[PDB]
Formats: C-alpha cells, structure tokens, sequence
C-alpha cells in the first residue's frame, strides 16, 4: 500500500526530526505551546464555526442518502412507506438544524480585539473554546447522522414488511438522534462560558 | 518569543489550513472517482429472455 | 571441447600481456597503484601461458 | 502569569472534553447501528423479539450518557477568568482520551456482540441470558474508563 | 457497512422488497391443498406472482410451464437488478451469472462432440447463464473452434486456461469431469474474489455459504464416483472443490474413499454432517441447509450477500412450487410435504 | 505589515473564496454525474420520464449557485490591507459553504439516482423523491446562510 | 487540396521525426560509453586482480581470474551487448534511414520453385 | 524584499497559473477518456451517431479552454515586484478554476459515457444528454466566473 | 518550573494513565467481541454450554481490570509539580500495560473463538482451551507486573 | 542538568523497559493465537494429544518470560539523573529483545499451527515439530542474551 | 561533550546493536516458519525425510548466529564517551548484517518451503536444495563479512 | 569539526556502505527465492536439469558479490575526519549500486522463475533464458560501474 | 557563500538516481519482456532471437542511466557551486524518471507484442514501431540530462 508506506514514512520523518532536535539540546525549540500562543485565536474560532456547520451538514446529508436510497429501494414494492418513513429524514436533518443553530450562536462571540487584546487570556480562551466546541458539534452530528441514516435504512427495509416493525424500530433511531442532541447540549455548554473577543 | 524563523506562526497556520483543505479535497475526489456507471441498464444485451 | 578455443585464445592473450609486463610498459606498470614488479608478474603470466598450453595439448590429444 | 499555568492550557482541556464527547458518541453510534442491523434483521421473521432484544441499543445509549457525563463534568470547571494549571489541562486531556477510547472500545464490542447475538436469538430463545451477560461485561468495560475519567478529573481539579 | 448505500442502497432495498414477496409457510400450506393445477395457479395469483401465468390457457397449464414462467419471472428480476448494478456489485452478479454459464458452455460442448443439432440447445440454454457471444459460440462446428471461441472473448477464459488443454476435453466426459472441474475452478476463483473485493459482513456470509456450496459439490462427487470405478482417486482430488469446511482434512479422505462406508467415515468426520447422509436423501438436507444459510444471509442488513441469498431463496421457492405442482398433477400428494420453507 | 494586518492575511480570504466554489463544484459535479447516470439508466427503457427525472440535476445546479454567491460576495469583500479577522471570516464562510454544498450535492446525486431507478418502477415515488431532494437542498441552503451571515459580519469593526 | 490532410501530417511527422532521429543519433555515443567503461570495469576487476601477489598461489589465481574474464568477455559482452548494439544499429535502418524514403509495402515475389526442403523431418 | 511584496510571492502566482491548466486538463482528460471509451463502445454498432454524440468531448475540451483562458489572463498580471496579496489572489483563482474544471470534467465524462451507451438504444435520450451535460459544463463555467472575478480583483489599488 | 520538573512534565504521565486504560480496553473489547461472536453462534446448537463458554469473556474483562488498576495507580501518582522522570516512568508503565493487555486481548479473542467453536465439538476440549487461555492471560499479567514495578520505581527517588 | 545527564534521558530507559515486554507480549500473543487455533482445530478430533501439543503455547509463554526478565532488569537499572548512555543502552536492549521475541513468536505461531495440523495425522512428526519449535525458541534466546549483554554493559564504568 | 564524541553518539551504536539482532531475528524467524510449514505439510506423508529436510531451519539459525556474533562484537565496543564516528560505523554494521540476514532468511524460507514440497516426491532434489540454500545463506555470510569489516574499522585510529 | 569535515559527515558514508549490501542482498534474495520456487517446481518432474537450471541462483550470488565489493571498498575509504564531500559520494555510490542491484534481482528473479518453468518441456529455450539473464545482470553490472567510479572519485582531490 | 558544504549532496543524489530509476525501469521492462518471451517460445522456440528485442531495447534505458551517471559524476566537485549541484540533481531526476516511464511502457508493450507474435509473425514490425516510440521517451530524458549538465558549468562562479 503506497499510501500506508507514505504514512509510515512521514511518521518516521517526524520522529527523526524530534530526535534530532532533542539530541542537539534544542528539544525545547519544538514548543507546541508557543505554536498555540502565537496563532491568532480568530483562526481557532473560525475553523471551529466552519467545521461545526460543515461537518454537521456532512453528517446530515450522509445519513439522508443512506436512508433515502433504501427508502426508494423498498418503495418500489411498498409505496405506502414514504410518508410514514419521512420521519427518518426529519431525524436525520435535525442534526443539520443543530449545526446551523450552533454556528449562528458562535457567530455572536466573533468580534474584533485591540492590538494588546488580540492574544489576551480571554481572547485565547474564546478562540480555543469556539474551535473545540465546533469540532465537538460537527463530529458528533456527523456520526449521529451516520447512525441515524443506517437506522433509517433498516427502518425502511422493515416497514417494507410491516408497519409495526417500523413503529418498534423507531426507538433505535430516536436514540441515534439523541446522540446528536447530546452533542448539541455539550457543545453549547462548553461554549457558553466563552466571552466574545472584546 | 520568536518561533523557528523558517516555520513562522503565519506559515504554520497557512500549512495547517492547507492540510485541512487538501484532506477535504482528497476525500471528495476519493468519492467522486469511485463513481461507476450501471452499464447493464445501458448496453443492449442479446439475452432472449432479458428482452 | 569447450576448453579448446578458450585455451587457444588464452595462450596468445597471456603471452602478449606477459611480454608487455616484462617490457615495463607505461599503460600497465609504472604508476604507484600498479603492482610494479614487472619481472615477477611477467614470470607468473608466463607460467599461466604454459599451463594453458598444457590444457591445449591435453584437450587436442582427444582429436 | 504563573509559569505552571500557561495561556494555552484551555486548548488542552477542551481537546480533552471534545475527544471525550465525540469518541464516546462514535462508539455509542457504532454499537447502536450494528445492534439496529441485528434488530431489523430479526424483525422480518420474528418481530415479537424486537422489544426484548432492544437491550444493546439502550446499552449504547447508556454509553453515550457516560460520555456526556464525563464531558460536562470536564467543561464545568473551565473559564477564562479562573486560574488553570497546565497540569489540569493534561489531566482533562487524559480524562477525555480515557473515556473516549474506552467507550469506543466498549461500543464496538457491544455492536458486534449485539449484532451476532440478536441475529442468533431468532433461532432459539435461551440465548438471551448469555447475550445480556456478555453485554453487561462489554458495557462495564466502558464503565471502567468512565471511572478512570472521573478520578482523573477529581485529581486534576485539586 | 456505512459505505454500502453509496452505490447499492437502492439495489438492497429492492432486493429486500422482493424478499418480502417470498412465499411464507402459510402460503406453501395453502398451495399444498390445491385440488388441481389450475387451482394452484388461482391460489398462486393471490401471491406476489399475481397474473404472471394468466397469459396461457388453463388446459395448456402444466408443471413444465409453471417452472418456465416462474423461472422467467425470476430471471427478469435478476436481469433488472444486474442492469441497475454498478462496479464490484455488478462483478459479483456477473460472477453469479458465470455460475450458470459454466453449465451452458458444458451443455454446448455436448452437441459439438457429436454435432447432431443446434439452435434447440440455445433454446434450452437457460438465460441466467447467458452471454452475448454464446450465439456466435453456437455456430462453431468443430470442438476446437468452440474451444478458442470460449477460451477468449468469454468470461470462461481463466477457468479454461486454468486446468484444460484444447485436445484434453475430447476424452473427458462432460458431466463426470468437464462440468464438475469447471465448477471446482469457479468456486476457488469466486471464493478468492470474495476474499479480495467484498465488505463485511458480506465477507463472512459469502465464505460460509460458498464453502457450503463447495461441500455439497464434494459430497455429490464422492457419492456419485463410487458407482463408477473408472475415476481414479488422484483425478478425484483434482476434481474436489478445494474449498470449504471439509478441506483440507476431509476432502483428502473423500478422494481416497472407494465405497459408501469410507465416504460415511470421512463425512461424519465434521460436525455439520453427522446423520446428514445416514437418513433420507442428500438433496433435501442440502436444500434445507442452503435455506438456513440464506435466511442468515437475510439476517444481515448492509451486506451485498442479500443478492445471493435472494437468488438462492427464490430459486428454491420456485423449485418448491414445481414440486407441489408435480405432486398435484401426478396426483402424488403423499409426498407433497417435501417442500422446504424457512419464511 | 501591520500587527493586525499581516501581509499574508489575504491568504485566508482568497483560499476561502476559491474553496467556496471548489467544494461546491465538486459536490454539484458528483450530484449531476450520479443523477445523469440514473436518468440515462431509467429513461432508456421509459423515455417518457425524461422531462420529470431531471430535477435533481437542477438541485445540483442550485448548490453550484450557492457556491458562486458565496465566492462572489467574498470577492467583493476581498482586499489588500484587510485584517486577519476579515481573512479568517472569509475562510470560515468558504469552508462552511463548501463542505455543506459538497455534502448536499453528494446526497442529491445518490438519492436522485436511487430514486429515478425506483421511479422507473413506481410512478408515485416522485413526490417522495422531490421531498427528499428538498430536504437535501436545504442543507446547502444552510451552508449558504451561514456563509452569508459571516460575510455580512466580516466588515463590522475592521481596522 | 484533397490530400492536404495527408500532407500536413506528413510535414509535421517529418520535422518532428528528423529532430527525433538526430537526437537518437546520440545513443551511438551511449553504446560506445557503455561498452568502453563496461570493458574497463571487467578488466579492472578481473585481470588487475589476477596477478595478486605473484606467488605460487598467484599462478592459480591468475589462471582462474583470466578464465572468468574470458568467459565474461565472451558470453556477457560479445553476445549480450554485441547483439544489443547490433540490434540498435539495426534500429537505425528500421526507422531513421528507411522512414525517409521507403514509400510503402509491395507484393513479395516468390516464384514456384522446389527447394529440397525437409530432407528427413517436417 | 519589501513586506508587502516578498521575493517568494511569485510562488503563489506561478502555482495558481500552473494549476489553472493542470487541474482543468486533468478534468478534460478524464472526461474525454470516459466519453471516448463510451463512443468506441457504442459507434462500433451505431456509426451513424458518431458525429452526433461527439459533443461531450466538445465541452470537455471547452473545460480545457476555460483553463487556458484563465491561465493566460493570470499571466498578464504575474510579475516580480508583485504583492503577496495579488499573488495569493491569482493562486486562489488558479485553484478555483482548476478544481471546478476538474469536477466538471468528471461529471461530463461520466454523464457522456452513460449517455452514449443509452443513446445507442434510445434517440429520445439525446436531449436529456444535452441538458444534463450542459448542466455539468456550467459548473466549470461558474468556476471560470470566479477566476475572472479574482483576476479583476488582483490588479486594482495594490502597493 | 525547575529543569528537573518542567511545566510540561505531567503530559507524559497523563498520556500514560490514558493509554493504560485505553489499550487495555481495546484488547478487552476485541477479546470480548470475538468470544461473544463465538458463544452466540455456537450456543444456538448447544445452549447448555453457554455458562461454560462464558469464561473467555471473564478473562477478557480481566484485562480491563488490569488497565483500571494501572490507571488508578498512575492517577494517584500524578501531581502538578511531580518529576519529569516520573512522567517518563509512568508513561512507560501505561504504555507497557496497555500494549501487553492489547496483545493478550487479541490472543484471548482468537483462541476463545476457536475454543468456543470446539467446545460443542468436543466436551473434553474445554480443559485444554482454558489452559491455553490461562497461558494467554499470563501475558496481561506480565504487563501488569511490569507496570506495577515501574509505578513503584517512579516516585521513590525523584527531587 | 549536565550534558552527559540531561533531564530528557530517562525517556529512552522507560521506553526500553516498556517495549522489552510489549513486543515480546505481541509475539507471544500471535504465537499463542495461532497455536490455539491449531489446538482447537485438531484436538477436537484426537483429544488424547492435547497434553502433548500444548508445548508451542508453553514456549510462546517462555518468550513472554524473556520479556519479563529483561524488563525487570531494565526497571531495576532505571533511575532519575542516570547517564544518558544508560538510557540509550537500556532502550537498545529493550527493542532488541522485544522485536527478537516478536519475530520468534511469529515463527512459533506459524510453525506450531502447521505442526499441530500435521501431527493430527502423523504422530512421529511431533519430534521434528518440537525441534523446529526449539529453533524458533532459541531465536528469542538470542534476543534475551543480547539484551543481557547490553544490560551488563549498561551499569559499570559510566559517569 | 566534545563534537567528535557527543552525548547522543551512543544512540547510533545502541540502535545498530539492537537492529543487528532484530532484523536478522525477523529473517531467521520467517525462514524457520515457512520451512516448518513446508516440512509439517509434506512430512506427514513421508516421515523418513524429517531428518533430511530440516536443513533450512538450521541455516536460518545460522543467520541468527551471524546476527548474534555482530551484536556481541558491537556490544563489546559501546561506551558513554564513544566517538560519533564509531556510533555511525556500528549503526551501519548493525543495519547491514540485520537486513542482509533478513533477505537471506526470506530467501531460505521461500526456497526451503518449495524445495521440501518438491523433494517429497523426487529424492534427488535434496542436493539442489543444499546447493541453492548455500547460495542463499552466503547472502547472510556477505552481510556478516561487511559487518565485521565495519566493526574492525570502528575502533581503529579513532579519537 | 571544520566546515568541510563535519562530525556528521561519516553518517552518509557509513549508510552508503551499508545500503549497498542491504539492497544488493535484498535483490539477490528475491531473485534466489523466485528462482528456487521455479527450479523446484520445474525439476521435480525433470531432475536431470537440476545442475543446469541453477544458473540464476549463481547470478543472484554475483549480484551479492557486486554489493560486497562496493561495500568493502567503501568501508576502507571511510574515515573519521573525512570530508562531507566523500560522505555524500559514498552514500550516492551505495544507493546507486544497491537499488540498481535490487532492480536487477527483481528482473532476474522473475525471468529465471518463468524461464525454468518454461524449460521443463522445451529444452532449447535455455540459451534465450541465459541471454535474458545476462541482460538483467548487466543492470547490476552498471550499478557496480557507477558505484566503483564514484568510490574512486570520492577520495581524490579532497580538502 | 554560493558554495555550501551540502552542495555536492544534490549532485551525488542526482548521479545516484540517474542510474537507480533507469535501472528499475529497465529491470521491469526486461522482467515483463522475458516472462513474455519464455511464455511464448515454449510453443515456438525458433523465433526466440527475434523476440529478444524488447529486452535489448529496454536495457538501453539502463545504458542511458549509466551514461548520464558518468557524465554527471565527472562534473562533481568538492568546491562545486550550489547551482551545479542542483542542475546535476535535476538532470539525474529527469533521466531517471523518464527512463522509468520508458521502462514501464517498453515492458508491457513488449509483453503484448510477444504474446501477439506467438500467433503470427507480422506483428513483429508493429511491436517494434510502438516500442521505438516508447524508447524515444528515455531518449528525450537523455537529451534533457545532457543539456542540463552541459549548462551546469557554463558560467559558474
């Protein structure tokens, strides 16, 4: 595998570079902390917002087509399932709803800072908070949409057999969507403490 | 407080953003180049019972 | 039968290279990296030519 | 500022909480998705076993609750106006990695075990007790990481 | 199996919808008590088949027509699914098609050893194992000409180049060696293709099921070769499927066996087959195990093996319909309960 | 090279503008290709549905519209001495709309292909099909509105 | 003209083909160096080691090393690279020379004659 | 080496102008390759449509025309004493047009291949071919507008 | 922060106490999944053997117990000042126990699957199966011993 | 601290101590897994050989015993403010023994699987199979002895 | 530490000493494993060849002995204040012997496997086996010679 | 260390001296392994050709001798205070001979395998097999030429 | 300042790669051609000499690699300008990878050609023509290496 050999190569190169820096006595030169400090917190905040909404929508659309392909496949013989099963699409698009809500909330905490303020304690806090909350929400809703789409596909297949199977299986997708709801709650909570850049 | 002159903080941000961009681009091309056409519904098979 | 023509050319090649070595020629000896000692290597190559001639006689006696 | 509390510690703490929540969610979703595969597989033939066999889905939900508890109890004690030792940052990162990877392991195990056990529960009913026992083992597997996460945070905040 | 729906989600949905049309045990019981063949058609019309057979008169109805029409509907459905398949899924169904192209080409070399007639063979060649160049392969009068007609331009190339030489098949009997060895090579190649280019759980629910296919082929070879001593064991070893639970340990003893008792000793060796041949006939137990494995193939949701499970389930379902139709038309209702239903 | 306005600040704005059309074009192309394959497979047997099954292609085009709108708005909000704040807002809007449009186009293409293959059989599947396609299109719309809000905010209190 | 399509492809083919052959003429140099330094290394690592210390064992050493050198000089060189350079000088006549004036294929002339072929086997 | 115009600014301009033809040519080549495979597979039985089903290749070449024109218009503004800002802008234009054209090339190749295989069996499908294929082309078109706007923004009021 | 006890010293200990429970959980999960697959697939035929085949699951959970113990001890050994030396030593302990437990979990899973298959095959096989499984468990036990010794050595002589 | 004894030194010692049991555990786990699959395949059929064919697992465990011995020796030789030389020599011994044991475990697992398969039929093959196991074992013995020699060189005449 | 004898110089020596047994152990283990697979797969039919056809295992052991000899020779040359030049020389020697032994073990494994399977039927294949395995193990012998020359050069006239 | 003779200069020389023998041994081993599979499978039926079909094995041995000569000559030229120029030249020569020999081993192994399988039934293909093996051998010979001439050029006219 | 101590590194790597990559390309070409020849000549021994041509005019790639390697190394220097080293590296990479591409093409074209010629002999001339157009690739790589190294010491200071 050329890609796997490339990953092993880059890993051995970074290990060799670290070993060289440590051996020379300048191992402290590679300071992750200095890299974090000297980056503008706007980078973290805006990547957080962007990846938040983008990954939430990515998970939403991923689950949507996973459930939709199966919904149509089972709808060729059982046309009655589309209306009763669009609930799967709703539960798979609510994660994009969550992503949109958190993105528009995070936009509020994005303001300008003075020359001294730029790298201040509160500014850095806010930047890193927005970044990691955005990553949390985006990825949590990504895997939420994955699970909800898979469960919705199973629900489509089962509802092709009988409606009682759909009614009983909807609990699995309910918990799948509760996954993204938990992501919503936790991301909003970890970002609530952050104050705007001013 | 001056980080490695070659790899300044601005260049580090540039390269991490470009790495994320290229990762997304590679994923998207991995998906798009994986497309295959359902040849069967298109080509005319001489099967007597298919027709 | 394979040794026949091999020894045939070997006798001539060994003889000529031996003569060049014994003549203390620039293209073979004289340089520091060269073995120098022209007479000694020339004698050894004489012996090699002699043994190739011996193989010639031994192989050609089968004809 | 005190050297033991650099300005970038909130990065480490929030990386910990993010990894905690996200990867616990990932493990829970893998478990619940494979369990749903099993449930929908047996539903066509023996739908009457769906309610009884729904246990792995609830177990994956409980795993997600573990992840949420760890994530919230990390994110509670972080603020821009409070002191924050880099020790506390690495403790929160270790907490998050602990719970995230442990619950991911337990979620994968619950997913596979629930899938195969539910699919084979259609064939004879006595398998349910073994399925639930193995599932309890697989979820206490993640409970171990949950406990490690809590003790790590309690040591870090002190 | 999250990636499975990017290209085969609709196909999986349609195949599961077709599976919902498989005759349940109640449907089979209803079909069993049919007084005559026409009443069997009437009661079958209540199922997913519907008016498929209304195109023919009641007096013209016969068990052969039953099989022909139901299998024609099966083949229409499979051709539709294949036509709407893409990529590795299309290659997998293509492989399935080769599974019967083996039989069609083996049938076609018959009537080429003795070129008595053509055309009627093409009519008898069932379409599930059809290929575009088969009509061209028909015209080849000489056996060798047909050999290079199938050695190239046909998906039969790797199997023919694997173990055959252009003049070798003249001596070999079509059924005993030629078709069985072609099934052998087909099974190793298909098992390898599954191990290489399939996703989980379709992985496992293909290796187990193709291993069962190899095992049934091996058992049939072992229990058919004993009556014909002309087959020496080393060729039999070259004929055994080389894949399955029996291999390695059992298939060698089956190859070296020379009597029914030896095959019994080497067969009850493994678990799934004690009492498997002691009581009753092989065919019924083999079909029952095939249905059990197919049912399992349907327990999985996001696996491309549902295509294979549907194919085999629907083929044995039409076989059960034909069995009941025969037991009614022949009035041999005393053994009408030999149908195998797992739905 | 101001501290608030580094010389490399236009990087993030320019690359956000580029990506806002790059990723949306990737998604729109995937959707259009998959839907076109589906249409070619479904109306080769029943060409009466050609006028109907085209809509997922139009939805992929609308995703491309979202990408274009975000990119051109960033262009109009793009300058030389702009602060890192503006450049990063443009980057964030570009990434958000690009990822959202890429996912939306992916879902539109896959659902449209599966759906038109279904509608080759079931005529009444077209309502569900348009419904699911609108649900997918709203995702790209969400990306568009996010990028719109960021860009409209990108000139609030710039140096 | 109706033959303009053939004329334009002939013209572009001729110019690019002239420059291509003129470039290809450099591999006469290439083969010359290959042969020269290959013989150089073979001699340096066979005969320049054959003499050794010029002792009694040195006689056997030089005999064996000259035997190896002759075996290589024949089998490796004059067969392998001899045929290689033969075939490359033949590539000259295949392409560079004949493409300039060989207009096309013609009917071979094989008169009806006996040849006493297959004296014993066929 | 002034701060606004570093000596390594031309990297971004050169790479943008290069990629503007590189990725557009990759997309055009993929489109022509898939479409040509389809053509050689279909016209062997239906040589009558050889001159009619040729248009997917035509607009696959139009994709490369977009790449050429954007690269040429980038060359008009690429220089030594150029600001990092305008170099980055023309890099963004190059990437945008190149990747949009690559997406359009993938879409055109897949759609045109499917369309020729289908239109071998259905004359009515060719209009659907044209419509879907123009929809695939217009995405690369939008990439061209993005690149043109970036180039128009890459020259005014630069220091 | 003295150069014996830098500010980033606790990072190594945090990674150690993480990786311990992490990798032991990975191994325990793999072993439990494989053994549970075997049990749920063989108890359909011999349901009376389930409470005997359950033992591999318990021995897989013993790996998780090992990781829990090591993580608890390291969490006790942590501290804001501590020592860089303690950091490396307890990182080594965590990695050691985690990887030893992961290897033990892989071995337990594989051999438990095989032996659970073979138990219904032959009742007498279970004693040999449990002997092999003890021999596999001794791997995780060795890793536990190494981690405990390292943790004991970590603190006693630091300044 | 001093150049000869930097604070970064015990990293290498800790990693060597960990790896010396990690990689031996991985090798022993692979060997035990393959041998256990072989046992649970064969001893189903001839249960009277489960006593005799257990020794591949026994020597797989012996490999882990080598790992334990070298790891505890390194751990005893560990210590803060140790010479940087001591750290490297301990890490070298640890990797040497660990990866030698990993290779030995690979060999033992594969050859034990093959040998138990063969000996399920032919009993006299057991002596040759055990002899080949002894060779694969003395591979790990070489690993242990080189680790011990490095450990012996680690302590004395070092500042 | 001086520039010719820096503190990190023993890194190269320790890694070389480790690898000199590691890589040769992998080579010998792979060779032994595959030769054992061959002998246990074909000797079940012909136990009489068990003594004869075990030679690839012995030659893999001889490769391991080559690695051990290099390892002990280098281990008797490490030191805290050793020259950087030495460090690189024994690192190169360790890699040379280890990887040459890896190649030799691979070759002997493949060839001995195929040879025993062939020689079961045909008895006179054994002399060819011996000759080709000598020509394969001279690879490890050549690596040994290279390692010995490097090691003998390492300590000479070095400061 | 001076500018032209750094302390890390012997790195490149030592690793060139090694990599020569490693890569040449890898090529020789691959060639020997495939040739051995071929010889065994082809002369189990026709044992009288054993003494003849062994030639590719000796040819791989000649590749190994090439690597040995390059390594032993580079080793003598290695020096403590050698110019970094000499180090780079020795590394280049080592790589240029080693990778060329690896490629030669690849080619000669494939050709020898296939040719000895071909010669089982048709005996006159032996001469063509020999000639193609010579054309594969001349690649390693070219590697020898370039490595030797770099090695000679390494030491002459050095600061 | 224009002469860093690491300047000869680029020249050394160029000289090495010029033979490395060409050797791999020629090796794959010879391997594929040889397996094709010995797979066809079993059924037709007598055409062996004519079917050998892929091997020869694939090994021409290794010949190009060797000649570039020598003409580059005879420009190596202790006090060579960084620019000389970079130009030598560029020439070496050019010839090596062009020869690698040529080796790929020659190998599989010769394989197809020998399979075809196993049936009928008129394919001989066509496979020659195609593989000529394949070997001209290594020819162009030789050209580029030659001109780069010719410029490499034009006005070096």
């Amino acid at each position: 595998s050329f890609s796997h050999f490339l990953y092993y190569l880059v890993l051995i190169v970074v290990i060799v570079y670290g070993l060289y820096k440590l051996f020379t006595g300048h191992g402290s030169d590679i300071n992750f902390g200095k890299f974090l400090l000297r980056t503008s917190p706007y980078m973290w905040a805006n990547l957080g917002i962007a990846l938040c909404v983008g990954l939430s929508v990515v998970g939403a659309a991923w689950g949507i087509f996973i459930t939709g392909s199966s919904m149509i496949g089972a709808g060729v013989r059982a046309p009655r399932i589309t209306t009763k099963n669009l609930i799967s699409i709703i539960f798979c698009e609510v994660v994009a709803i969550y992503g949109l809500i958190i993105a528009i909330v995070f936009s509020s905490k994005l303001t300008v800072a003075t020359a001294e303020n730029m790298y201040s304690k509160s500014n850095l806090y806010t930047g890193y908070s927005l970044f990691w909350a955005g990553i949390t929400v985006g990825a949590s809703n990504l895997i939420c949409g994955i699970a909800v789409g898979i469960t919705g596909a199973t629900a489509a297949i089962s509802d092709a057999a009988d409606s009682a199977l759909f009614v009983k299986i909807l609990v699995i997708e309910i918990f799948g969507s509760i996954l993204g709801l938990l992501g919503l709650i936790v991301g909003l909570l970890m970002a609530g403490k952050a104050s705007e850049f001013q | 407080d001056i980080l490695s002159s070659i790899w300044t903080e601005g260049l580090l941000m540039c390269l991490i953003v470009s790495a994320l961009l290229l990762f997304i681009l590679i994923v998207a091309l991995s998906w798009i180049s994986n497309l295959d056409i359902t040849y069967g519904a298109l080509e005319k098979s001489t099967n007597p019972i298919k027709k | 039968w394979c040794c026949t023509v091999l020894s045939a050319f070997g006798v001539v090649i060994l003889s000529v290279i031996a003569h060049l070595f014994n003549t203390n020629h620039e293209s073979f000896v004289g340089s520091i990296n060269d073995p120098e000692d022209g007479p000694a290597v020339a004698h050894t190559v004489y012996l090699a030519a002699l043994v190739y001639l011996v193989f010639f006689v031994f192989c050609g006696f089968q004809v | 500022s005190n050297i033991y509390a650099p300005l970038y510690a909130p990065f480490f703490g929030f990386a910990g909480c993010a990894a905690a929540m996200v990867l616990s969610c990932l493990g829970a979703a893998i478990g619940t998705a494979k369990s749903g595969i099993g449930i929908a597989g047996i539903g066509t033939f023996k739908p009457e076993l769906i309610m009884k066999s729904l246990i792995p889905v609830v177990m994956s939900g409980i795993l997600a609750i573990y992840g949420l508890v760890v994530a919230v109890l990390i994110a509670g004690n972080l603020s821009p106006t409070e002191d924050y030792t880099l020790f506390n940052g690495f403790m929160h990162l270790s907490c998050g990695l602990c719970v995230g990877f442990a619950c991911l392991s337990s979620g994968y195990a619950i997913g596979m075990v629930g899938d195969v056990g539910v699919r084979k529960y259609m064939h004879q009913p006595r398998l349910f007790v073994g399925i639930v026992l193995i599932l309890i083992f697989s979820e206490v597997l993640g409970l171990y990481g949950m406990i490690v996460a809590l003790i790590l945070n309690t040591r870090g905040s002190e | 199996g999250v990636y499975f729906n990017i290209d085969n989600g609709f196909i999986e949905g349609v195949v599961r919808g077709y599976r919902n049309g498989l005759l349940s045990n109640n449907q089979y019981i209803n079909l069993t008590q049919c007084d005559t063949l026409e009443d069997l058609k009437l009661q079958l019309s209540s199922t997913d088949y519907g008016n498929f057979l209304s195109s023919v008169s009641s007096e013209s109805l016969t068990t052969s027509l039953i099989q022909e029409y139901a299998s024609s509907k099966l083949y229409h459905e499979f051709n539709y699914i294949r036509d709407q398949s893409s990529g590795s899924t299309r290659k997998f169904m293509d492989y399935i098609t080769y599974g019967y192209m083996i039989d069609n080409v083996a049938l076609m070399i018959t009537g080429t050893i003795h070129d008595r007639d053509k055309g009627e063979i093409l009519q008898r060649c069932h379409p599930l194992g059809w290929f575009d160049t088969l009509p061209t392969l028909s015209v080849a009068t000489d056996l060798e000409s047909l050999y290079e007609t199938v050695l190239v331009d046909t998906p039969l190339a790797p199997y023919f180049k694997n173990c055959f030489d252009t003049a070798e098949e003249l001596d070999d009997m079509n059924i005993e060696i030629i078709r069985n060895k072609l099934y052998k090579a087909y099974l190793e190649d298909f098992y390898n293709f599954v191990t290489e280019e399939i996703p989980e759980p379709a992985k496992e629910c293909m290796q187990t099921l193709l291993g069962f296919e190899a095992d049934r082929r091996s058992i049939n070879i072992a229990l058919n070769s004993l009556q014909s001593s002309d087959i020496d064991p080393d060729l039999k070893s070259d004929l055994l499927p080389n894949i399955g639970k029996l291999y390695p340990l059992a298939t060698f003893h089956l190859a070296q066996a020379q009597d029914f008792e030896g095959v019994r000793a080497a067969l009850a060796n493994v678990y799934e087959y004690r009492g498997f041949l002691e009581t009753g006939n092989l065919e019924d137990h083999f079909y029952q195990l095939e249905m059990e494995l197919c049912r399992d193939a349907f327990t999985q949701q996001f696996a491309i093996s549902t295509v294979w499970a549907w194919m085999k389930s629907k083929e044995q379902e039409v076989r059960n319909i034909t069995w009941i139709a025969e037991c009614i038309a022949q009035n041999q209702r005393e053994r009408i309960n030999n149908y195998i239903s797992v739905y | 090279m101001t501290e608030l306005c580094p010389v490399y600040a236009p990087f993030f704005g320019a690359i956000g503008c580029a990506s806002a059309i790059i990723f949306t074009s990737l998604g729109a192309a995937y959707g259009t290709a998959k839907s076109g394959v589906g249409i070619c497979a479904t109306c080769v047997l029943r060409p009466d549905l050609l006028f109907k099954n085209i809509v997922p292609v139009i939805m992929a085009g609308i995703i491309a519209i979202y990408g274009l709108v975000v990119s051109v708005l960033v262009c109009y909000s793009l300058g030389q001495k702009q602060a890192l704040y503006t450049g990063f807002i443009q980057l964030g809007a570009g990434l958000s709309v690009g990822l959202s449009g890429l996912a939306a186009g992916f879902a539109i293409g896959i659902v449209g292909d599966a759906g038109v293959r279904g509608s080759s059989q079931q005529p009444r599947l077209f309502v569900g099909m348009i419904l699911i396609l609108i649900f997918a299109e709203v995702l790209g719309l969400y990306g568009l509105i996010v990028a719109l809000l960021l860009n409209s905010r990108a000139t609030q209190d710039v140096v | 003209g109706d033959i303009m399509i053939h004329q334009v492809i002939h013209t572009i083919e001729f110019c690019l083909n002239c420059v291509s052959h003129t470039a290809s003429y450099l591999r006469l140099w290439a083969l010359s160096l290959a042969h020269a330094q290959l013989s150089s290394v073979l001699w340096t690592m066979t005969i320049q080691i054959a003499f050794g210390f010029r002792g009694f064992v040195g006689v056997f050493m030089t005999v064996a090393l000259f035997a190896m050198w002759f075996a290589l000089t024949c089998a490796v060189l004059v067969l392998m690279e001899g045929t290689s350079a033969m075939l490359h000088s033949l590539r000259l006549h295949w392409v560079e020379s004949m493409s300039k004036f060989f207009v096309g294929e013609g009917l071979p002339y094989e008169p009806f004659a006996f040849e006493y072929k297959d004296m014993e086997v066929a």
